[PDB]
RNA sequence: AGAGAGGGAACCCACU
């Protein structure tokens, strides 16, 4: 009846932005990143990577509601360093380490299957 | 139904083995409507002659 | 009724195990021995066969209405 | 309308491949009673293809 | 022991329950006669010599589990529960979805609730073998976890697994019948089945 | 929100490990039950020989009934206290009771140590049969087990006679709950 | 002889015999039959 | 002919008395059904004791 | 959600939410719960039989036999069940270290887990949900209909 | 124009007419079962 | 300020499961890889079932449900298939679907088992996984039959559980809890993990405050739809693709702000 | 008889004049939700797509209401009734010609209720005034009334098959009246015993009792994860 | 593009 269709978890629609940047006004150098149609399987890694920067003063994420598919990643960085730069560096670092991990997994497969 | 007394509704001692002690409708018919026990059997009666 | 295709928790394919499970039962094995002879380590996959009732065999006794 | 009570097939969009029956229809959109789910959803007439 | 030996081999010796009643081993005691009987609960405790309680037993209970009804017999460990909980489970057990009858495809029942993959309980009683609860069960064995979590199993509610449900977990089917006949009457109103 | 999201990291449960006390506590519980049972039996043997003297204000049968109920209530309280001294600060029953969220000390005592005396209409289990509660007991048996006292706990399980007397108590509770509603609603309507 | 400690499996044999001989609805059927 | 009186199923005067389970399945009646109920206007009735 | 489920001990309750498998917690092995019930439903209702059924269910599903749960047995108490469960590489009292489904950090408490027997009651939420707005009206008085 | 019904116990099929008493030709069995529809059905395998 | 270098050590590789260890990575990365094993790996599963005829004791939607959960061999086709909703075809084509046909009538007194073998594909590569016996779809009495055409399409585990390639993904870090994330009341009663390295005298490892979660142990058991190693490879590729698309939208938003 | 028609609890005086059937009301099962405020109830879409609020067309909302009318009915954001200046009702579920779908200042539009609308939420034994309180509508997908945890105590609703009644104030005046009188923030402290009735319910209570213990310590990442959920946090991480 | 609905009473079982 009122069951949401199964593609509401990951499919966007016309007029929906995948990522929305809202500059926080409570503290300097802080932004809220509203990711639409995602879950913890993105925000958790983004938060963990943003905690590895020595210039990020606050790195958190929350789902407003588990039935509505969106996350908000709050980033506060040190002044002279934009939080958007930290976000776009965290994404690149994650891609780098994941590609390296995939290549090493390929090498491990080649080692195991060929003795 | 809807009687404020309790003696016709309570679990009397002689309900042992003949009628289930736990099963009952828990609405306004507690104890009045009962469920027979498993091995309990109602005597169909014969002639006394 | 009929055996589920997948274990509810895991998704392990258990629908192909039922007939072999019956064969191992009638071959004088214990149910625990038959389960891990079929290769079911997790108990959630073991309850799928250990507690299944093959009710469809009762439903096949009746003559089909359409013919 | 003409589309009312006509078995349609969503040929475009997230619901592609679903067979349904048109309950209501407009110039723009039309409500389709899906044969699979327990739900009636509205799609554009450009996304519908009759059987 | 000879009664048990002749009773295990049923359908061969034709030794039934009525033969044991005729043997003067068991007998039916009603409520009046229970006031004048000394009833042993179990033989392993109440016929061996001890600091004697009465030592004047006349009858012995067959098994205490037979004091329960049909719906209180499907409860695992009902003596470990609280009695109101047993009563509420007796209320709920006549309401669980399941294969209510074997010929449900023929029956035109109104409000037929049947289940996809009913299972026998892993934790069962001996009395379910005689209610035939293992042949027409009602419910599925589920891997439950008793955990505080996100906060949706708060006040008598449960968190379910979406993937398990997508694998046919408790996915039931509800049948509803509709009956209608026409009435041949004195020509003033005449029902007839046709496409209007 | 924030306490639930911390509870995700912490996690809270309840289990059968939270309902089991160590063997020393079980020995204490069984010793207390045996001592109270022997005390009730010796009170009974005093009552039979007319050596029990009546309390001023009531009959001899009730001096006796007051003595028996007093001894059994003391046993219940002592066993409950000795049970609730052995939670080891990680027992989830204690976690819920100390916070006051759900349950009380009585539930812990009944789960671990002893259910206690079962009552019907504020007194013990009456003689439904001819001078006996159940056909398994000898006639005129005013002992603990014959009159409805349950010495087992929900962890160990109840014997069938104790199960039936517990069902009697639960039936009394359900009758109270089912009969209270209409009268309370009518009182509210008249008051409004 | 007697059943010393295999009584636990011996009582359910007689329970099964009772419920195979009588059944669960002997009251209704026997009452209407008489 | 005095009149018609209802019969509860699985009686001694019902059609399916003592029939084997195969015969019951031929009649679209399950052997699991305990009987003891009347069929009045297609409705299954139980006489509560 | 809203569908009414119940145990075999009077432990009823509606479905609060349905998480997918990756969000549901999991043991050291890949086993996730199918149902997660409230720990607070136990202590005041005092259904210890539910916990014992869960423990015996673990023992039965590991041993490969349908467990026995007759009320008055004296051959099966919780200690024997725990001793039988300990042989299959589990904790004595059925507790198992669940890992969190969202963060992955293992839960500090040890969650009691295992198979019970749950019953789906006839009571859905689709059969009970209804709204109304100036619909059909009675004829005796011009008040809305019933039901 | 005639509707094909399956003759209950007979399991055979026969035509029917409007205002026609419901009878089988094999043994006159009174219960007919309507045949499955000819239009297409499509099920999401979820 | 950058990503640590992870490493992989595979302990065993079987046709059912793969068991490996990922060292020098964060906990969230490890948990996400597990969640992408469960959900974000796309496989081929039946989603469009058209019942031409049915006379079995099981009703139509029950049969369609059972056809949904059947695993299909999608080891190399799923990378070539487009998602069905993304294809520009006439609502179905061999580029976003695989056709299956079932046509079984029981003409014998034996109970005829309509198994997974009766599913006949037009693509020789995408066939049901079933040494092991076939997956029982429906049993048939004499006179009963079922004919159907089933289209299988690409999808992943978030959409439905029939697109889940993994039977079970065991995941654990610090098997002797030197981090003390979980706090045992009595650690003597607790059995050791498979990866424990303490002697039987010791219960759990001593606590270290400066430690962090590392050396994650995985046991990825496939259901047969994919080889257990291509599940991991597809999962890593999918997670990288998700992050890349997130970065692309991030770049668009940043360029929009400036 | 007439006296029998009037004298009962099912007659005219109690049964029809005192307690009568009302339009614009919904009844469905409640399931818990801790991710919405105490004065928010999560109503289903099919309920919100059937209960309407009569919003007056003013130049401030004329474009929004015009778009909602253009959507028509069953396009959730849509309306079903558009009421003329002379009280003439025009259906939007039967798709009239686009000519009579204009809006000038003065028309009424019975639009499907959206987020932020005020509803009255009550259980049956209304033994006191906190058993019937006003909530704000939040549109959630599934077909139950998602309401908060701490509102269970005044309602005495334990989610085990409980279904609640949801009334919709039709006028704007009564909407403001409910907002200013019967809001659950304004019904926290009861007059019967000058104490709060909300409290903190079981699981949150146990988790906060374990949370505020002396031996509870939090890592920086866990602290940030927790502080993400504070609505009243000024963005300053406290000194450890 | 043709646009509204009605029954009514009685009695059982549950639901919170
Ligand atoms: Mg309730
Ligand atoms: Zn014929
Ligand atoms: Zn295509």
């Amino acid at each position: 009846m009122n069951a949401p269709p199964a593609f509401e978890s990951f499919l966007l629609f016309e007029g929906e932005k995948k990522i929305t940047i809202n500059k926080d006004t409570k503290v300097p150098n802080a932004c809220l990143f509203t990711i639409n149609k995602e879950d913890h399987t993105l925000g958790n890694i983004i938060k963990s990577q943003l905690l590895k920067d020595p210039q990020v003063l606050f790195a958190g994420y929350k789902v407003p509601h588990p039935l509505e598919h969106k996350i908000i990643i709050r980033v506060q960085t040190t002044p002279d360093y934009s939080p958007q730069e930290a976000f776009t560096n965290a994404i690149t670092d994650l891609i780098s380490e994941l590609s390296l991990l995939e290549e090493r997994f390929r090498v491990a497969i080649k080692d195991k299957q060929e003795g | 139904r809807d009687g404020k007394l309790a003696k016709p509704r309570q679990l009397h001692n002689t309900l042992w083995g003949m009628v289930c002690p736990a099963e009952t409708p828990e609405g306004h018919a507690v104890g009045l409507v009962k469920n027979l026990a498993l091995m309990a059997y109602i005597s169909v009666g014969s002639q006394p002659s | 009724m009929i055996i589920p295709v997948r274990c509810f928790t895991c998704g392990k394919i258990v629908g192909n195990k039922w007939e072999a499970y019956l064969g191992l039962l009638q071959a004088e094995y214990t149910e625990g021995d038959a389960l891990d002879a079929l290769g079911l380590k997790r108990y959630c996959c073991r309850r799928m066969l250990l507690a299944h009732v093959d009710l469809i065999e009762k439903l096949l006794n009746y003559a089909p209405l359409e013919k | 309308n003409e589309l009312i009570g006509q078995t349609v097939r969503i040929s475009q969009g997230p619901y592609k491949g679903y067979i349904g029956v048109v309950k209501d229809a407009t110039e723009s959109t039309a409500r389709v009673e899906l044969h699979s789910t327990c739900q009636t959803i509205s799609v554009d007439r450009q996304r519908l293809t009759t059987v | 022991k000879r009664h048990i030996d002749q009773l295990k081999e049923r359908e061969y010796n034709n030794y039934s329950w009525q033969d044991l009643v005729a043997s003067g081993v068991v007998e039916y005691i009603d409520t009046l006669e229970e006031e004048t009987v000394m009833l042993a609960m179990t033989p392993d405790d109440l016929q061996e010599k001890e600091v004697a309680y009465c030592s004047t037993y006349t009858h012995c209970e067959i098994h205490p589990s037979m004091i329960l009804g049909v719906c209180a017999s499907i409860i695992p460990f009902p003596d470990h529960n609280q009695s109101p909980r047993n009563t509420y489970q007796s209320a709920m057990g006549k309401q669980a979805m399941g294969v209510y009858i074997t010929n449900f495809h023929v029956r035109m029942d109104t409000l037929a609730h049947v289940l996809y993959y009913p299972q026998k309980p892993l934790v069962t009683t001996r009395s379910m073998e005689y209610l035939r609860f293992r042949e027409l069960p009602a419910g599925i064995n589920s891997i439950v976890a008793i955990a505080s979590y996100t906060g949706y199993n708060q006040e008598d509610s449960v968190i379910m697994n979406r993937s398990a449900v997508d694998r046919g977990f408790f996915r039931s089917v509800f049948y509803r019948s509709y009956k209608e006949q026409e009435s041949k009457k004195g020509f003033d109103q005449e029902e007839v089945f046709e496409k209007p | 929100t924030v306490i639930n999201n911390w509870l995700l990291i912490e996690g809270h449960t309840i289990g059968i490990g939270d309902s089991i006390a160590d063997s020393k506590t079980y020995q204490d519980i069984q010793n207390t039950i045996k001592k109270a049972k022997q005390d009730v039996i010796e009170v009974i043997e005093k009552a039979h020989n007319n050596e029990l003297e009546p309390t001023p204000g009531n009959t001899l049968r009730q001096t006796f009934e007051n003595q028996v109920n007093r001894i059994l209530n003391d046993a219940r309280d002592k066993t409950g206290s000795s049970a609730q001294k052995s939670l080891s600060e990680y027992n989830n029953f204690k976690s819920m009771v100390v916070s006051g969220a759900k349950g009380s000390k009585i539930n812990i005592s009944q789960v671990i140590a002893v259910v206690g005396q079962q009552n019907v209409e504020g007194k013990r289990i009456p003689f439904g049969f001819k001078h006996r509660t159940l056909p398994h007991f000898i006639k005129d048996d005013y002992g603990p087990e014959s009159r409805g006292f349950v010495e087992n706990s929900y962890l160990a399980g109840l014997t069938p006679t104790e199960f039936f007397f517990h069902a009697m108590g639960g039936r009394e509770g359900l009758i109270d709950t089912a009969v209270k509603t209409a009268e309370t609603g009518y009182i509210q309507r008249r008051l409004i | 002889e007697i059943t010393p400690d295999l009584w636990q499996e011996a009582c359910w044999i007689v329970i099964s015999s009772y419920f195979d001989e009588k059944g669960l609805v002997r009251q209704q059927l026997d009452s209407f039959d008489e | 002919f005095i009149g018609k009186i209802p019969i509860m199923l699985r009686s001694t005067y019902c059609l399916l008395n003592g029939l084997t389970d195969r015969d019951l399945c031929e009649l679209n009646e399950c052997p699991l059904d305990p009987g003891g109920y009347f069929i009045i206007n297609g409705s299954e009735k139980v006489l509560i004791a | 959600i809203g569908d009414k489920f119940a145990s075999r001990h009077g432990q009823k309750g509606t479905c609060g939410i349905q998480y997918r498998q990756e969000d549901m917690p999991f043991t050291c092995e890949g086993i996730t719960p199918d149902i997660i019930i409230n720990p607070h439903a136990i202590p005041s209702r005092m259904t210890i039989g539910h916990l014992i059924e869960c423990l015996q269910g673990k023992v039965s599903a590991n041993k490969g036999e349908i467990g026995d749960a007759t009320p008055f047995n004296d051959a099966v108490n919780v200690q024997k069940i725990s001793n039988l469960l300990s042989d299959y590489g589990y904790h004595l009292r059925g507790n198992e270290v669940l890992y969190n489904g969202f963060t992955g950090r293992k839960i500090t408490s040890q969650i009691f887990i295992g198979p019970t027997y749950y019953q789906r009651l006839k009571h859905m939420v689709d059969d009970k949900i209804h709204s109304r707005a100036r619909g059909p009206i009675q004829i005796l008085n011009r008040q809305p209909m019933e039901g | 124009q005639p509707m094909i019904y399956i003759c209950g116990e007979c399991h055979t099929e026969n035509e029917i007419k409007s205002r026609d008493p419901i009878r089988c030709r094999e043994c006159g069995y009174r219960i007919m079962y309507k045949k499955r529809t000819k239009r297409l059905v499509v099920f999401d395998a979820r | 300020p950058y990503a640590n270098q992870p490493t992989v050590r595979i302990t065993e590789l079987t046709d059912e499961n793969v068991k490996f260890i990922i060292e020098n990575t964060d906990l969230a990365v490890a948990n996400s890889i597990r969640r992408v094993f469960i959900a974000e790996v796309p496989i081929i599963a039946i989603d469009w079932v058209q019942i031409d005829a049915n006379s079995s004791v099981l009703h139509d939607e029950f049969i369609a449900h059972r056809l949904g959960l059947i695993p299909l061999t999608s080891d190399d086709i799923v990378d070539k298939l487009q998602y069905s909703r993304d294809c520009t075809c006439e609502e179905f084509c061999p580029e976003c679907s695989v056709e299956f046909t079932l046509d079984v009538r029981c003409n014998e007194d034996q109970t005829r088992h309509v198994t997974s073998r009766d599913l006949i594909s037009n693509s020789p590569r995408v066939i049901p996984v079933t040494e092991q016996d076939d997956i029982l779809i429906v049993k048939l009495r004499k006179g009963q039959e079922l004919r159907l055409r089933a289209y299988a399409k690409k999808g992943f585990g978030k959409e439905h559980a029939k697109w889940n390639p993994t039977a079970g993904v065991a995941f654990e870090y610090d098997p002797d809890n030197a981090l003390r994330h979980t706090v045992y009341p009595k650690p003597e009663e607790w059995p050791k993990s498979e990866y424990s390295e303490l002697d039987e005298d010791e219960s759990q490892a001593p606590y270290d405050p400066n430690g962090k979660p590392e050396r994650f142990y995985y046991n990825v058991e496939s259901c047969g739809s994919l080889r257990p190693e291509t599940i991991v490879l597809s999962a890593l590729s999918g997670l990288k693709k998700k992050l890349s698309d997130l970065q692309t939208q991030l770049s668009h938003e940043i360029q929009s702000d400036v | 008889s007439l006296k029998q028609r009037l004298k009962g609890k099912e007659g005219r005086v109690r049964g029809n004049l005192m307690g009568k059937r009302v339009d614009f009301s919904a009844r469905t099962v409640i399931t818990p939700d801790p991710n919405l405020s105490i004065d928010q109830v999560g109503v289903p879409r099919s309920i919100a797509a059937n209960m309407t609020f009569a919003e007056i067309v003013t130049p401030f909302n004329i474009d929004r209401l015009q778009e909602l009318v253009r959507r028509g009915n069953s396009q959730y954001p849509g309306a079903k009734y558009i009421i003329r200046d002379n009280g003439d009702r025009i259906d939007l579920r039967f798709h009239p010609k686009p000519s009579d779908l204009h809006l000038q200042t003065g028309y009424k539009v019975e639009r499907h209720m959206c987020d932020g609308d005020i509803v009255i939420f009550n259980r049956q034994p209304t033994l006191h005034k906190m058993s019937m309180m006003g909530h704000r509508v939040r549109i959630l997908p599934w077909s139950t009334f998602r309401l908060n945890l701490s509102v269970t105590t005044p309602y005495n609703a334990d989610f085990d098959g409980d279904e609640m009644n949801l009334h919709l104030p039709q006028s704007l005046e009564t909407r403001a009246e409910i907002q200013e009188l019967a809001m659950v923030p304004r019904m926290i402290v009861t007059p019967q015993s000058n104490r709060p009735v909300m409290g903190i319910v079981q699981d949150t209570l146990t988790a906060v009792r374990k949370f505020t213990k002396r031996d509870v310590f939090l890592e920086r990442g866990e602290v940030m994860n927790l502080l993400m959920f504070l609505s009243t946090w000024d963005g300053k991480v406290p000194q450890p």
